[PDB]
């Protein structure tokens, strides 16, 4: 009974005819999966640890200077040595100052200087290589069934029930068979090594703080560094970068280090992703995981329970959620057992044929308590309707109104899978399949293009796109030719779109 | 709900008795969470079969088990005189009291 | 190696209450569910009670419930069990036992070790 | 004797008519006078110290928060409130989180959250004003006169002797009038208030650095900010730059301060320049000081004395200066006192007729002791020369050789002062100025003209500089008229020779 | 008497009117000075030193390596460290090796390498700066006196006497008055600095032997070199051009120390000089120095002496000196004392008119011996002629052929000018210098075009000029018009010319 | 300091021979040309002989020529001269005169620095 | 071509006293390689003047010499008692005896 009222939901529909269905479980996002006859289960992944880190490389952002010493040669000699230029963990440079008879030796003009620097670092920042095995996705599965609302609390708090079962899934164990008892079990078939892709992907740590960057980003920043190899005193390779020379107009040569560049690099993660650490694991969000679900061991738990035949009092007001569907939480007043929750909802009483959908798809009394209650969700025909509890006359009849019209739903769900296209790409193919030949050929023509979007616009920000994309539609809607016209309008219009599904 | 048992039974060491256990189908005729428990007398329970066919590590392969409809049963084939002791069957069932239990049969060795 | 240790067992006045505590080492006690049963001298086992990996479900035997409240310490390793309204029904041995009901993956609602138990009138 | 081999000198002669000439003192670089009838006077700008800073802005790049606290209101309920909202040194954002069954209340969708988070600065930056009064131009001339090479030594030592005066004008005093016993009094005119513009430069100060930086520059930095006056725990104004709110994908809302940023304004800190604290008064340099030369009261020590008449030694070998140029150091064995020095250059000992320029224009001994050494300077013509000093047979004569041709000499006076028009501008102008109706307009041209290119071009770096002249340059070449065509020509020579001025 | 028989040697006929004439003492050559009533004097330069060496840089040819390390790291880690690359005194190189199961280690796949080797030099070359001042000239003049033939041998054994003297030029002292007993003195105005441009020529030393190269070649030659400062254990700069390091197929990598590289700088050493080493000075030859003779005090010395009458007698035949000019040696047989040698030459000796002309022009007997010596030296006229020594009857005659016609003399007057100023270039222009603005015109035009010449076609060699040259004569031959045609035809015959010079 | 000191100076018999010697000291005596000169007793000095800076040149007044030889040797820094063919007119006090004939530049046939002298009858 | 001295001068302590040398043209006219030498008796020749003017250091400046023509003079001002001695010339000569003496003039102090 997770997922309920997370405004990033999903429903996935059990199709008639082949007993598995193609999923995919973002981090951050969830889903609900409902078959003709089986209980629903809502799925979501919950984290993303990476357990054996390798440090590849640490930056230098708080360096510091302390030992200073300058040596001077005259005009027509050889060059200054001042015996620091064989010592690494000076930094050094050769300048031409004036000299003269002024300044101490024969002749006049440009002698040789080199100033030598003792070099230091404070506070540096380390990265860590990723790899594809060695990761565990963890997934948590609820089942629309008995528990109420009153656990829903305190999520991320992944504890096992009759009701909640966890599964670690891992490159080494990618298809748990997760057993939810009573229900029977749930099959995962997922792809581990085919998420985020960690592959050109490292762990930044700096002072306390840690990010997921990219290698090209993490190979390409300027400071001074040393190999992850490095123990004990390390060699800084571009200790340059933050160490500047400046000669006084001919005469002299000063020595400044720079500042913290701590902010500049904060500065520099900008599409980065903040991560956390659990002392030695890289525990993050903000991934994505496909799975295959199979429910073939997945049942109705009390398909022989006798409904129940007593007084049912709601606890609490029934709610939308914000998916145009309510919520219903009841107390039962009988005692008899576990037994069936009568629950429909009909447009008129009178011939009450149920209309509509329920979400839970089994409501149940599990406790033979005299009071007890159970929520369960229930998926109301737009316009008016009644939710109806029970079967004689002490049941409770509530009426309600559902705003969400047939083209407004289409609408939203289009905008759905659109994000949802922005975010993942050709693995957005993947959410609603079932198989099929037209979702392979689209999925392939995805991939195709996808990866020719990649490879021309792979590095481009929100604003750079945004101007690529306005320039892209005016060398299409005015051109002479409508082929290339078509084909400027497609890719301007998908750039805006990828920069405003991300904006807004 | 409850899990209904023989009340005893009896063989010669050496020899095979199958001891069987039936229930409903709140617990048995749906499920294969069945357990098979010898326990010795004034010793806790131990446990033999845990998958209504699976064998905990450190148990002897002389036990074995089956299902079969409303039914399960339990067969040591070449009998101890040491396997003198209660043995019982546990199911998950879909009701109150999550666990039941057999009645319990005592095995006998002549 | 895993060991189970039961305590607070007696002869207790039939009527009142009583708050047995069951000691668990070697395996760890936060990632397992912990389940509670129970036999008359002479009669058959009966599961009475379980909790969740962290205490937030309980389940009881529709013969002790409303009247026994099962608990959990996680910090200490420890499992409680509260007595009330005891009858002479509740004379039995209190075993405390390791129960894989919820862990991971397949489970099969087995106990794999069982404490010493304790004796209740 | 200074201003010998600083490879930054130039030289004025005084034209036959008047007793002025104008000059621009350049910090960092030196002139030597020498008119037709008056001593040789080498003129340099050593400090320029400004005395009273008053602080207009002090900026936070090492922010900190310290009381973190949230507020969370349901749906269909009032706004959170955490009664900081109302405090000044806290910074707060609001944003809307999912709420639902789960979180603890009735409603589904869009509760409203509040963060704030006590803010604190720990390393603040500041920034001060500089009035055009208040600032003393430090000066130093020596003179051409009978000090041997040995004191040029330790230059910045200001003190003062015969031969060395120190003045020190100011926008209050800016006529002082040198004092150098025997040669008269040197008399200075300068222009105070007209010099590096610094109406539109502060003093920023950060960690014990200190530079002179623009107005717009300094006014456009987006930190946290409070003017000067704040005493005591200020109030910061932009906190919202330092501090950032994430929130969890749809649940929480987190505070993080930013990093020291102080690396990221030492890279915004691209065209500044340094400047040091004499404890409070802020000495500095790169300036420059228009003065007038006064020569009236300056004349000849050495008009009354005879030819020295002994025999003359070479103390050191005479070595050349980068600017065609030869210094002589001669030791007298005669023991008579105070007489001229014979010294002159012939390129034939038969007919020895002088040739060349004497730079020192009265060379004299001053000593009566037996051995007395002194040094000259002389100006060579190109080609083969002989240094004969003495005058009857016990001369003593050094061979002497010079590579600057005329036509080569002419063209470095021309990129010498294409480099001064680019540093100075229109006060380019005047360093050569004797009056004249000329040099007036041209400056006046070169004045409007520099108006213009500074109000078109004014705010670009060295590679923009460099992009915009090639354009210019190729809309230039390929253009239909040569009107437009002449003007791009004109500009981009102009922006390409500015970029290369400095970047060589 | 030096200067005889040497194959290089030069006549300068000083012209009446004017007592001074302009010389370029060549290292190698000679030149022998006769005036229209001054003794004869030949001069030559012997010896140039320099005196003050400064080291500029230290190149190694011999390099060892010795401890051999290698790190390496696995694929998808860090780098490797070795930790010796903190070491200057060891040569590292990375690279990227294959990685796998068979090496010990997860992935498959570019792990990365390091290895070092501990960089030593077993023996090095040193270049030494050399300033204009601190080099002395010697020069040689012996005057065609009162010797013999018998004192020419060992030429180099600079010895001071009645006929011979020596000087001693330094650009401190370029102006030596040399005085020869008897014979008055020779007045010097020498040019030590417009020499063979010392200041692009370093002093290259190696093994022992040392050589005079071009500080371009100095500074352009790869090879692991360390400063001149650089005092105790050396710190070598690029040792990577003495170690190549090779990686095994995909597996190691091995490192190689090259071989002695002293045959292949002495290979590089091609147009440089040998030089020698005196124990500090640099002692060398093949220089030039420009001087100005002044014959004032040069007058001949037994004038007022009686006539020999005696018998004289032929000790040696006349031979003929490599320039149509023939060498006399008699003895005489009178105990006169001092007295001027009766001797001439004459086509008939009936009407014994003097023909031709005479070398020493002022032969004289020195000695009162009865039996002593005395030689001579004459330019006979081109054919046949009689050598007529003595006044009375008992005179002696040698007859006396000399081939040299009169435009073959021409000839080789212009072939040896032609081939001074291809060594000399404009300086040539110097030789027969007594003034003129002919000359002055002419050398100036030469200065101009040499310069052009120099920037042209500065670094090229003896085959490379021939090619250019023969190119250039097609490319004038052979062209549309006759002005490009004239200059190119020029330009390839000076540069055949140039080479064929000093190939002949 | 510059000193000069000669010897075998002493009595001959006329028409035989002598072997004079001066000894050098303090300067540079191979850089110098060192000359003879005598004096008869109560009369006038007369320059005898000279030698040049390596003893390639020698030279003699036209009374003593053919007659005595003046020789040097530069590594032991002394100067020789060789009677011969004596008579009573060489009875005189032979001075070691040191001479600047024919050095570099400028000279004019002085001599700095003599010697105590030798007697010869 | 040998030079010709006086044989002796007398002067008094304080007055200057010109002692003169003449030769012919083998050695005066011609050269100014002339130096005055003077002897204490029994002592070493010490020279005063070479050429014609110049004076080596150690010299006092009363000697003076200067050349005119076939005679060249050398004055010494200021007489002291010291002053005794024999005066000697010295020259080049263009002959044999390349270096020719004067006769010796005995100086002496009244």
């Amino acid at each position: 009974i997770r997922c309920i009222g997370v405004s990033n939901r999903d429903f996935v529909e059990g199709m008639s005819g082949g007993t598995w269905v193609d999923v995919v479980l973002e981090h951050g996002g969830c889903v609900t999966v409902m078959a003709q006859d089986k209980p629903t289960v809502d799925i979501e992944l919950v984290t993303t640890t990476v357990s054996n880190m390798a440090e590849v490389r640490s930056y230098c952002y708080e360096a510091s200077i302390s030992d200073m010493a300058s040596d001077s040669r005259c005009p027509t000699q050889g060059e200054a040595y001042l015996d620091k230029q064989s010592d690494t963990q000076y930094v050094c440079k050769r300048t031409l100052v004036d000299r003269g008879w002024g300044n101490g030796c024969g002749l006049f003009g440009k002698g040789s200087l080199v100033t030598c620097a003792k070099f230091a670092c404070s506070k540096k920042m380390t990265g860590k290589s990723i790899q594809p095995e060695n990761l565990e996705y963890r997934i948590m599965l609820s089942v629309h069934g008995s528990q109420h609302s009153g656990m829903i609390v305190n999520d991320t708090g992944h504890e096992t029930d009759e009701n909640r079962a966890k599964v670690e899934i891992t490159p080494n164990s990618p298809r748990a068979e997760a057993t939810l008892g009573g229900f029977g079990s749930l099959g995962l078939d997922c792809e581990p090594r085919t998420g985020l892709d960690f592959s050109d992907l490292y762990y930044l740590t700096m002072n306390n703080k840690h990010w997921l960057v990219h290698k090209e980003w993490f190979h390409d920043i300027p400071l001074p560094w040393h190999a992850g190899a490095d123990t004990g005193t390390p060699h800084w390779n571009n200790k340059e970068a933050l160490v500047e020379f400046k000669d006084a107009h001919a005469k002299r040569q000063t020595v400044v280090v720079l500042g913290s560049q701590e902010g500049a690099v904060h500065t520099a993660l900008a599409g980065a992703l903040e991560a956390e650490m659990d002392g030695a694991k890289g525990r993050l969000s903000s991934g994505h995981l496909k799975c295959r679900l199979k429910m073939d061991k997945l049942r109705l738990k009390g398909v022989s329970y006798s409904l129940c035949t007593a007084a049912f009092t709601f606890t609490k007001i029934p709610a939308e959620t914000l998916h145009g569907t309510v919520t219903v939480e009841v107390q039962y007043a009988g005692t008899d057992g576990p037994c069936k929750v009568p629950a429909q909802m009909a447009v008129d009483m009178q011939t009450l044929t149920p209309v509509g959908r329920l979400i839970t798809a089994n409501p149940v009394i599990t406790e033979s308590t005299e009071n007890s209650k159970m929520m369960l969700e229930l998926d109301p025909p737009f316009g008016d309707s009644y939710i109806v509890i029970g079967v004689g006359e002490k049941k409770i009849t509530h009426h309600w109104h559902r705003s969400g019209s047939t083209i407004g739903k289409a609408f939203e769900a289009t905008v759905r899978g659109a994000k949802r296209m922005a975010v993942l790409g050709d693995t957005a193919w993947d959410f609603g399949s079932v198989g099929g030949a037209l979702n392979s050929l689209g999925k392939g023509i995805h991939q195709i293009f996808g990866a020719a979007f990649k490879s021309l616009f792979g590095g481009m920000s929100w604003f750079s796109q945004i101007l690529i994309g306005t320039l892209l539609m005016w060398l299409g809607l005015n051109t002479k030719n409508g082929s290339i016209s078509l084909m400027c309008l497609a890719l301007g219009g998908v750039l805006i779109f990828l920069s405003t599904a991300v904006s807004a | 709900s409850a899990l209904t048992q023989p009340a005893s039974v009896s063989a010669s060491p050496g020899q095979s008795i199958t001891i069987s256990c039936t229930g409903t189908h709140f617990d048995i005729v749906d499920y294969d969470y069945l357990s098979w428990y010898q326990q010795h007398p004034g010793n806790a329970p131990k446990l033999l079969i845990y998958g209504v066919s699976n064998r905990p590590s450190g148990v002897s392969s002389r036990f074995s088990g089956s299902k079969s409809g409303n039914t399960a049963s339990l067969t040591i084939s070449g009998l101890q005189a040491e396997d003198e002791g209660d043995y019982y069957c546990s199911s998950y069932s879909i009701s109150s009291t999550l666990l039941v239990f057999g009645g319990g049969t005592k095995l006998s060795v002549v | 190696e895993v060991h189970l240790l039961e305590s607070g067992g007696g002869l207790v006045q039939p009527g009142g209450s009583l708050r047995l505590s069951c000691a668990a080492s070697g395996f760890t006690f936060d990632t397992y569910a912990m389940s509670w049963v129970r036999q008359p001298p002479g009669k058959g086992l009966e599961w009475v009670s379980a909790i969740s990996t962290g205490g937030g479900s309980k389940y009881y035997a529709d013969s002790v419930k409303g009247r026994l409240t099962i608990s959990r310490d996680n910090s200490q390793n420890t499992l409680y069990l509260q007595m009330s309204s005891l009858r002479a029904d509740d004379t039995a041995v209190y075993y405390c036992a390791r129960s894989d009901f919820w862990r991971s993956g397949r489970y099969y609602y087995y106990m794999d070790v069982w404490g010493r138990g304790t004796t209740v009138t």
